[PDB]
């Protein structure tokens, strides 16, 4: 491919910095955001396109995540955690009080073992994780963009995402490579439910932490 | 080579007591040979001594000079060793000695072997041994003497192997000793097994009485055996040979033989009576009777049983029969016991050997034994369950084995029903087809079914199935499926042919055999995909050819007619015809069947198929016709002139290919024709030298001329900027030809010699090829420079070889991170020829090339260490400055690269290279030291970024360095050094904690743990044990506050455990990794102790690694189970890392169990094996699996589960077809717990146990499963939903139904009634689908069941009720009613999808013979229901108006343009409006345009200029089609009315400028495909218009595309655009430009025939004036004017351009009439001239080498320039300026 060296020709720390800026030019994800919040940066690229991009204003407030170390940033903090743990949770949410992220990516991947369903298996807990932050934290109409692996059976994540999000969009930017089944899902539009808190909850937190519909289930013949 | 004879110093005088000077006698003639160093006169007088001795026939007493010749020769022939052929040549002259003379040299010899005998040297014993066994090999003389020797041979053999035993139990520990001695061993068993088979005094009884010395011995033997064979400590060999040789004293020693199956028999069965067996046998035997012996040792004893008997002949009678049946029954329970890998190898062997056995005791057996034989026998059914299960085990000798087995039982059941009456058997029949049921994946289906084809005939196998030869050929596309299917058909083909041949005796036999199997593969030559082609012209048409030659008379004919009807056409079948023409004839030349015709044919090939062949756009038929060429059957065959030509012709275009396939083979074909020239020149001068053809003197001439002109070419390759691919087919093509013409240098005459063809520019040329970015083409280069003669000094002067040296030391320090490699490069060059400076002397204190070679590279790595030290001692004061200026990684690659090239096993200047070695290894350490805390940690006009380079360069050379070093066998290395080296590793590798020095240090390591197991001293071959303790005891107590890091997959500590274990030899002992899996495997395991969590975790790491290394491989198989139950029992921990270490192992164990994929994503059945194999492999997995099952089963109800890795593991395994018995382990119990897994409250679960449950069905109990599942689900009144439980059960049946279908689909009839049943039951539940059911996911998975019954009944033919309830279903649907409430309720997006599918099924049905229309589909609010319907609709359409078919649009689409018109203008779905436009492409603009006016309110030019803004504006595939269908309006346009070119203008300046913008990057490969398919579409209006309608610049902006894209690095654009230049070169006025018209042709030649195109259409527009300087303007290259390419040279498009320019202005004469025009090149060429000489003024000496990127890229524009200079001139004919410029370049 082209990207590995124009990664290190730049300033960019990874490939996977033009994986971010090829999915603006075809979706706008930087259009009035101000602070953004940054899970599973691993050398810390999407930070950086994120720092030069938000925080070229200078007021813009990046915080990133992972569970090795970064080198610093001018205009980002950095935490060490797993995004999975509470506590790592509640130190990321300990940073938005008040003024709440407009944009939340995630990057995250484990140890990609090149069979797709434990990948699967995997992807979806990390993204469970995430998408909890992202509710926990990004204001209403507001943006996620989270790393998948598109295999066989993706209808399941589809619908999982369709529940809180406005619009949701599978997209393979040129950078990624062609043999790989990664690909990004973009969520535009935080359209958290009415009766949700971090009636309608009922049925949707079950669904969207399991495949779960006992919810539906009842001891008597249904009305019609 | 052989070896001198020697002889005994003291015999000297012995021989010299009876010579004579005047050699009379034979003692003269030993005086003669003895005192002579050429082993072969010696040869010659060892015959001559035979007659010697023939000529004293009369003495009647042997003369004593005559006594010691004899004694003489006896002593050397006893100290020869098997190795010199010399011994076995007086071997077999001694062998012919006069009769006279035999008794004295009997006796006398025999002293000298008895004497012999005596030896007491324990490392002696060999030599003796290896003389007895000469003794008894064709050798008369020795024979005798053993015969009267057997007690003191027998007696030496025993004490021989006592002796070597107690040593080898002596020396533990050192593993090459005991090699050794077990190799002795070895040979002493073979040759007493030798003695007692082959030495006539065992017969009969006459010295079976206990007081025989004989007999005594032959007891001690027998006990030394049997010792031997319970050892388990010794070599497996020596065991098997160990119980081959009881077996065989056994048979011998026995007087009752009648009773010797008997006895063996028990013996084998562990039910000897130890009161009955002769006193002897227990004295000897003890262990074989009363018990406990190994399971080795039965194994090995039923071997022998089966090897050492006579099984012919019958002569054990039925004691042998039942000791057969009792070998069979013994060897069956130890197959299931049998766990280790080399004794289930032994056991196949064993196996097969019974089946042997079996044949020949079956020959003249009993009839009762014919019963327990036959192929419906028990014993028989074992062995087909042992096949079935065995034939794809991951051992080769195993599948080897188990085919020998399979063959020999088919010819046991034919001898067991000879009573035959009519040819197919039964049994035979019936097990062909269960073989047939197999998928055609199945490796063991193909040489099973070509047994049976062998046993029963072709034509039964056709008779079943008629089409078998074209499904095997169809596989024959899979690459490593395609030599068995090339077996299989080979076979069968030859089967057939005997079979034609046989009673119906005529000739017309061949037309039938023709046509099964050679019109098939006339149809797959000229019509199979790529692959197909390229794999049966590989494997399969050779052996066709090769069979039956005259078969090529038959093909030719078919496919000769098929070219020339193309020429009637001006079809693919006529399209592939010649490629298929040129592989034949390809394959008839080569092996020099009925063409082999002097230019290779006088018709079958032209010179315009020749060339339309070497040229063509596929490369297999590039390779073909050079084939055809290249190579012949006889080889020095002459070359024809024509033959150059047409070489000469391919090398012009085909040295930038861009397969590496492709390019070695042009390569080796190359290679091939050379040899041919140099092989036939020989002949040829030999008929000069010999004082119709055509004078070989003039051949030779014209082979110098063409080998010169070939040179020529490939030098010229090798311009500025050339491709990879261009440089490296031209390195190797040299290289070639300076190994093929260095043959005859110890000859006489040399057609031709490259050295004379090589000046000083060309030696310049190659060095410069050491600058190349691609290490392959530096090593050719260096290659090639190396094997030319005369080459180190002659091309340069000392000066420039100076400068030389300052350059690489130059490129040594630089901070760019690859130039080391040229300087490393530069440097080996200057060493191995001698070139270095005069001052490097200065370094070392004071012909055998090889003291001087070492000499130069001593003293450049002394210079370079000198440097190196300084530069390190500069970095410890400050690192910023060390990677800014002088990184310190250059020189020590430098130097690893210089002792790379030496044999540092054999050094010479030891003294001086201690010292230096010291000095190396203290600056590594320091150099390391100071880098390595960067590396570990963060940063401590320079970025961190070139730190971090230098820091983990700096660590890779050091590591490579300290592994070079290891290699110098530690002499030169002390043991202290080597303990401080592996030191290193493991301070690193072990503390990295970041991924640097963790991949760094493993090679290294290796390299050093490789070198110490070989190494011969026992202080350090015991490290890596020692090591490998020594971190498995750190593991255990890990304290995770350790230096230890967990990311990255582990601490490095896999990779130091990998390396450790490679150590091992290569299936040698595998000691230590018994060790380590028993250790890491108890780790892993369940631990109560909290802290115990991080040794659980390690382990599961290491583990992982250990189960894909690829040398642990097959010997890992055993622990697989184990490693299994840890993953799966990991997976259930609380703690997180636990179940995440278990994930990855678990990845690791499937893929090591079930084997890599096989294709990209189909995954059908190529990873699952059957339950038998996979519970015979690991059986101790099914009771583990079963349990675990029902355990997370019984969790569903009662509520992070397991349940995922069973399930996973469980979906890949299915029942075998071929199932000739039930299901021993009868995977049937786990389909209750399957379907309760469905039931969990997890959708991954669910899905997964759906998935799962298809293999445990049989097809035809699906209808009743899916029945009985269905049954379960509640009705509409019933009171209990719950709807986790229902969705898993619809997943069920969905997945069954769907498998359901995938069979029985056309094959059947009576899956009708099924069917029937089937939709009555989910018609019973249709309430799920309606409103009444509030979730939407269960509803769509049944919508879903309902379509997949759908499309199952449609192809299939009660009906009508079910279509009116799925009416019914649609009417009721939001998809007409609309969602009331707004909640983004779960699954709705699914839900619509599956109500558009149905409800799209429905509206097809209707309109076939209405609940809702595409109109209002199209309404719809949802875009995912709009999706879907226009991609209904435009695959109606593509199906109906582009891929005709003689199809129109169904009539219901008929009157659409409307419709889509208004959808277009309203859509701002871009998914939708794609397809909008696509499907407006897809109609005839004829038909929608007009109504354009009225619907969009826009007239044609407009909707126009509408579709050009999207496509300007757009950047996704959306532009690509928005281009097509502008592309299309206009051409309808023109098309229509010549009214509109003059309406349009405007619009086609747009549409031009659309184009060109398009052809940019930035775009997806769809925009350029687009392109190119636009313009191939308008060619005869756009591109070679007799009369533009753009302007002249329009034009040639069209074609500059066009010419740009032809160029593109991306294979589909370049050969879209090839097609374009076909069709360029086909229209009607220029079909005269080229001579390839209607030909389909490479980029390479296409770029040429193009430009060839362009200037006849320039010169025929007479529009020449203008475009003179646009054609100029593109050789200038306006874009300068002041990632790499793989494919595209600027040089290229120069050369070719230049030259059809000149080609055009000299046929022309055309000299342009106002130089005022041309006025304006001579000014810009005139400043690019004065600007490129005052660049390469001020350019640094040797810039070659330290500026080689701007070098080059002003040696490109340098070549452009003065091409456009050469151009101007003639046109002129300013040269002033071309004067001036070539004064101040050269
Ligand atoms: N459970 C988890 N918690 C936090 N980070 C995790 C994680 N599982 C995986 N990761 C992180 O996922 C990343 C995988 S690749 C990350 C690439 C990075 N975003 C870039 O810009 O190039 C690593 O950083 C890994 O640390
Ligand atoms: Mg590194
Ligand atoms: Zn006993």
């Amino acid at each position: 491919d082209v990207y590995y060296r124009l990664a290190k020709e730049n300033g960019w720390r990874a490939r996977s910095a033009f994986k971010l800026l090829q999915l603006d030019k075809e979706f706008q994800l930087f259009q009035g955001v101000t602070r953004a919040v940054d899970l599973c940066a691993a050398p810390g690229s999407w930070s950086q396109v994120l720092s030069q991009k938000i925080g070229g204003q200078g007021s813009g407030h990046v915080v990133a995540v992972d569970l090795q170390a970064m080198a610093p940033l001018p205009g980002v903090v950095q935490i060490q955690g797993d995004i999975t743990q509470l506590s790592t949770a509640k130190e990321i949410i300990q940073h938005f009080k008040g003024c709440p992220a407009d944009l939340v990516v995630c990057d995250g991947a484990p140890d990609v073992t090149g069979l797709h369903d434990v990948d699967e298996y995997m992807q979806a807990q990390l993204l469970l994780a995430a998408l909890n932050i992202a509710t926990h934290v990004l204001k209403p109409g507001g943006c996620f963009v989270a790393k998948i692996f598109r295999g066989r059976d993706v209808t399941l994540l589809y619908s999982q995402l369709q529940v809180f999000f406005s619009s949701v969009l599978c997209a393979k930017p040129r950078s990624s490579r062609n043999s790989s089944i990664e690909a990004f899902a973009v969520c535009q539009g935080y359209d958290p439910p009415e009766g949700f808190i971090p009636g309608p909850t009922r049925i949707i937190v079950p669904f969207v932490t399991c495949g779960d519909l006992s919810s539906y289930d009842s001891d008597r013949s249904y009305p019609l | 080579q052989v070896a001198a004879l020697t002889i005994c110093h003291q015999d000297l005088e012995t021989l010299k007591s009876f010579a004579d000077v005047e050699g009379k006698n034979l003692a003269s003639l030993l005086l003669h040979c003895v005192q002579l160093t050429d082993g072969v006169s010696q040869i010659h007088y060892i015959k001559q001594i035979v007659p010697l001795l023939e000529k004293a026939d009369k003495n009647g007493m042997c003369d004593p000079t005559i006594q010691s010749c004899l004694d003489i020769l006896a002593g050397i022939y006893l100290s020869l060793s098997l190795k010199n052929p010399l011994k076995k040549v007086l071997a077999s002259s001694l062998n012919s000695l006069p009769d006279f003379f035999l008794p004295e040299a009997m006796h006398r010899f025999t002293s000298r072997l008895q004497e012999e005998l005596n030896t007491t040297d324990l490392y002696s014993y060999r030599k003796v041994t290896d003389n007895i066994s000469s003794c008894m090999e064709n050798f008369n003389l020795g024979r005798a003497s053993v015969n009267n020797l057997l007690k003191n041979v027998l007696h030496f053999l025993q004490k021989s192997l006592i002796e070597i035993l107690e040593e080898n139990r002596k020396c533990a520990g050192n593993h090459i000793i005991q090699t050794q001695l077990m190799n002795d061993l070895l040979v002493g068993i073979r040759v007493s097994m030798m003695l007692v088979q082959k030495v006539q005094d065992f017969q009969g009884n006459l010295w079976k009485t206990s007081d025989s010395p004989i007999w005594q011995n032959m007891c001690g033997l027998l006990s030394i055996f049997t010792k031997v064979l319970s050892d388990d400590d010794l070599l497996q060999t020596v065991q098997s040979t160990s119980g081959l040789a009881i077996i065989l004293f056994i048979k011998t020693m026995f007087h009752p033989s009648e009773k010797i199956p008997h006895l063996i028999s028990s013996v084998l069965l562990r039910s000897v009576d130890c009161t009955s067996v002769p006193e002897w046998f227990m004295s000897s035997c003890r262990s074989l009777c009363c018990g406990d012996i190994s399971q080795s040792a039965v194994l090995f004893l039923c071997q022998g049983t089966l090897a050492m008997l006579d099984w012919q002949n019958g002569s054990m009678g039925r004691s042998g029969e039942a000791l057969l049946l009792d070998t069979a029954h013994v060897l069956f329970t130890l197959s299931s016991q049998i766990k280790e890998p080399t004794l289930e190898m032994f056991l196949s062997r064993i196996l097969a050997s019974w089946t042997n056995s079996a044949i020949q005791v079956l020959e003249s057996s009993s009839p009762s034994l014919t019963d327990s034989l036959n192929g419906n026998s028990s014993i028989v059914g074992r062995l087909l369950e042992y096949v079935y299960t065995h034939w794809e085990h991951p051992l080769d000798a195993l599948r080897h084995q188990t085919k020998i087995m399979f063959k020999n039982l088919l010819q046991m059941h034919r001898l067991t029903v000879e009573g035959a009456d009519f040819v197919p058997d039964p049994f035979f029949v019936e097990l062909t087809e269960s073989l047939l049921r197999l998928e055609w994946h199945i490796k063991g289906k193909y040489t099973c079914l070509g047994c049976l084809v062998e046993c029963i005939g072709v034509e039964h196998i056709l008779a079943i199935d008629k089409t078998i030869p074209s499904q095997i050929l169809e596989v024959m596309g899979d690459q490593s499926l395609v030599p068995y299917a090339s077996d299989l058909l080979e076979t069968m083909f030859r089967n057939h042919k005997s079979h034609l041949k046989s009673q119906t005796a005529e000739s017309s036999w061949i037309d039938q055999w023709h046509e099964t199997w050679v019109s098939p593969l006339l149809f797959i030559l000229c019509e199979g995909n790529l692959d197909q082609k390229s794999y049966v012209i590989d494997y399969y048409l050779p052996k066709l050819l090769s069979y039956s030659p005259e078969s090529l008379q038959y093909m030719v004919k078919i496919l000769q007619t098929s070219i020339d009807a193309k020429t009637g056409q001006e079809s693919c079948n006529s399209r592939g015809a010649l490629g298929a023409l040129m592989a034949c004839l390809r394959i008839a030349r080569a092996h020099g069947h009925l063409q082999s015709a002097t230019d290779t044919w006088e018709n079958l090939v032209s010179d315009a198929r020749i060339k339309q062949g070497l040229i063509h756009q596929h490369c297999q038929v590039r390779i073909d016709t050079l084939g055809l060429l290249c190579e012949s059957n006889r080889s020095t065959e002459i070359v024809s002139m024509e033959e150059m030509q047409w070489i000469q012709f391919f090398i012009t275009y085909n040295l930038n290919s861009q397969s590496p396939g492709v390019r070695q083979q042009i390569c080796s074909l190359l290679k091939k024709l050379f040899c041919r020239i140099q092989e036939s020149s020989q002949v040829l001068y030999k008929l000069e030298q010999s004082k119709t053809k055509q004078h070989p003197s003039v051949s030779l001439q014209q082979y110098k001329n063409f080998m010169s002109s070939i040179c020529n070419s490939l030098f010229e390759a090798l311009f500025p900027g050339s491709s990879y691919s261009t440089r490296f087919s031209a390195l190797t093509i040299l290289g070639s030809i300076a190994e093929v013409f260095h043959v005859p240098e110890g000859r006489i005459y040399t057609v031709y010699q490259l050295s004379h063809d090589i000046d000083v520019g060309r030696f310049q040329t190659l060095m410069e090829c050491f600058t190349s970015t691609f290490e392959d083409v530096k090593i050719l280069a260096f290659d090639l420079l190396m094997k030319l003669s005369k080459t180190a000094v002659h091309f340069q002067d000392s000066g420039k070889l100076q400068g030389l040296f300052q350059a690489a030391l130059e490129l040594s320090t630089s901070t760019k991170p690859y130039d080391c490699v040229t300087a490393s490069y530069l440097l080996n060059f200057l060493i191995w020829q001698d070139a270095l400076p005069s001052s490097l002397s200065a370094y070392l204190t004071q012909d055998r090339p090889a003291a001087v070679v070492e000499r130069n590279t001593l003293m450049v790595i002394k210079c370079l260490m000198e440097n190196l030290e300084e530069e390190v001692s500069q970095a410890e004061n400050s690192l910023l400055q060390a990677a800014a200026a002088f990184p310190m990684y250059g020189r020590v690659h430098c130097i690893t690269g210089a002792l790379q090239k030496l044999s540092l096993n054999s050094l010479q200047l030891v003294s001086e290279w201690r010292p230096v070695v010291e000095k190396l290894l203290l600056m590594s350490y320091r150099l390391s030291t100071v880098v390595s805390p960067v590396i570990q940690s963060s940063s401590p006009d320079v970025t961190a970024q070139m730190v971090l380079v230098c820091c983990w360069r700096s660590m890779k050379e050091v590591a490579l360095l300290l592994g070079m070093l290891c290699q110098l066998l530690p002499g030169l290395l002390t043991v202290e050094q080597v303990k401080e080296i592996g030191d290193y590793f493991k301070q690193h590798l072990l503390q990295s904690r970041h991924r640097g020095a963790f991949e760094l240090a493993y090679t290294g390591f290796v390299k050093l743990t490789e070198v110490l197991n070989r190494c011969p001293n026992v202080s350090l071959q015991k490290l890596p044990e020692q090591w490998l303790w020594s971190v498995l005891e750190e593991i255990k107590c890990s304290d995770p506050s350790s230096k230890l890091c967990a990311t990255r997959r582990s601490a490095g500590i896999p990779f130091y455990i990998q390396a450790l274990l490679a150590s091992e030899p290569k299936k040698g002992r595998m000691d230590l990794l018994k060790i380590t899996m028993k250790e890491l495997i108890s780790l892993a395991g369940p631990t109560d102790d909290i802290q115990s969590t991080v040794p659980q975790v390690h382990a599961l790491n290491i583990l992982r690694a250990l189960f894909r290394d690829t040398r642990l491989g097959e010997n890992i198989i055993p622990y697989v189970a184990d490693g299994a139950k840890a993953a799966i029992l990991g997976f259930t921990s609380p703690v997180w890392a636990v179940r995440n270490s278990s994930t990855l192992l678990f990845s690791a164990l499937i893929t090591r169990i079930f084997g890599v994929k096989r294709a990209k994503d189909e995954h059908s059945k190529t990873n699952r094996m059957t339950g038998r194999e996979f519970f015979s492999r690991f059986p101790e997995l099914y009771p583990f699996l079963l349990k675990q099952l029902e355990t997370v089963a019984n969790t569903v109800d009662s509520d992070h589960p397991s349940m995922f890795l069973l399930l996973l593991v469980l979906e890949r395994l299915y029942a075998s077809p071929m199932d000739g018995t039930s299901s021993a382990l009868s995977m049937g119990p786990f389909v209750p717990f399957i379907m309760r897994c469905g039931h969990s409250p997890v959708y991954h679960s669910r899905e997964m146990a759906a998935r799962a449950l298809v293999p445990f069905v049989m097809i035809d109990h699906i209808p009743n499963t899916i029945r009985t599942l269905l049954s379960t689900l509640p009705s509409c009144t019933d009171q209990c939903f719950r709807q986790n439980h229902i969705h898993g059960t619809l997943l069920q049946v969905f997945h069954l139904l769907q498998a359901y279908s995938d069979s029985k689909h056309g094959t059947n009839s009576d899956f009708q009634h099924e069917l029937t049943d089937i939709t009555v039951c989910t018609k019973a539940k249709l309430w799920l689908a309606k409103r009444q059911n509030p979730c939407l996911v269960t509803r769509a998975v049944y919508i879903d069941i309902l379509f997949l019954l759908t499309c199952c009944l449609n192809r299939s033919a009660e009906s009508l009720g079910f279509w009116e309830e799925v009416r019914g279903i649609i009417s009721g649907s939001e998809l007409i009613t609309g969602f009331p409430w707004a909640f983004k309720v779960p699954g709705l997006p699914q839900y619509l999808q599956s109500l558009t599918r149905l409800a799209i099924a429905a509206v097809w049905a209707a309109a076939a013979k209405v609940p809702i229309s595409f109109s209002q589909l199209l309404e719809s609010a949802f875009p995912e229901v709009r999706s879907l319907t226009l991609e209904a609709l435009l695959e109606k359409f593509l199906a109906a108006a582009s891929g005709l078919g003689e199809k129109g649009v169904p009539p219901l689409l008929c009157n659409m343009g409307e419709k889509f018109l208004l959808l277009a203008m309203k859509e701002n779905h871009p998914e939708c409006f794609c397809k909008i436009l696509k499907i407006l492409h897809c109609m005839d603009p004829g038909e929608w345009l007009p109504q354009t006016e009225h619907c969009v309110h826009l007239t044609p030019k407009e909707f126009l200029i509408w579709t050009m803004d999207i496509a300007s504006n757009e950047r996704s595939e959306i532009q690509s089609v928005a281009l097509r269908l502008a592309s299309k309006v206009i051409s309808h346009h023109m098309q229509t009315c010549v009214e509109n070119r003059e309406l349009i203008a405007a619009e086609l300046k747009q549409w031009v400028q659309l184009v060109i913008l398009s052809c940019e990057d930035h775009l997806p490969t769809e925009s350029r495909l687009a392109v190119v398919e636009v313009l191939t579409s308008t060619t005869p209006l756009f591109l070679t218009n007799p009369h533009p309608i753009l302007e002249l610049q329009d034009t040639l902006a069209l074609w500059k595309c066009v010419l740009t894209l032809l160029q593109s690095e991306e294979q589909a654009v370049r050969d879209a655009a090839t097609e374009t230049v076909t069709t360029a070169m086909s229209q009607e006025n220029t079909c005269q430009s080229t001579e390839f018209a209607f030909c389909q042709v490479d980029a390479s030649i296409a770029l040429a025939l193009a430009l060839a195109v362009l200037c006849d259409l320039l010169q025929q527009w007479d529009q020449l004036a203008p475009g003179l300087p646009i054609l100029l303007g593109w050789l200038l290259g306006e874009s300068d004017d002041l990632e790499v390419n793989f494919w595209a040279e600027t040089l290229i498009f120069v050369k070719y351009l230049c030259k059809h320019l000149f080609c055009l202005l000299s046929k022309s004469g055309w000299r342009p009439p106002s130089p005022e025009m041309l006025c304006h090149l001579q000014r810009m060429v005139s400043e690019q001239c004065h600007l490129l000489s005052q660049f390469f003024r001020e350019l640094p000496p040797a810039a070659e080498f330290v500026k080689t990127v701007e070098f080059t890229r002003l040696r490109i524009q340098e070549e452009r320039t003065l091409a456009c200079l050469r151009l101007l001139a003639f046109l002129e004919g300013v040269l002033s300026v071309w004067d001036s410029y070539a004064e101040s370049r050269q």
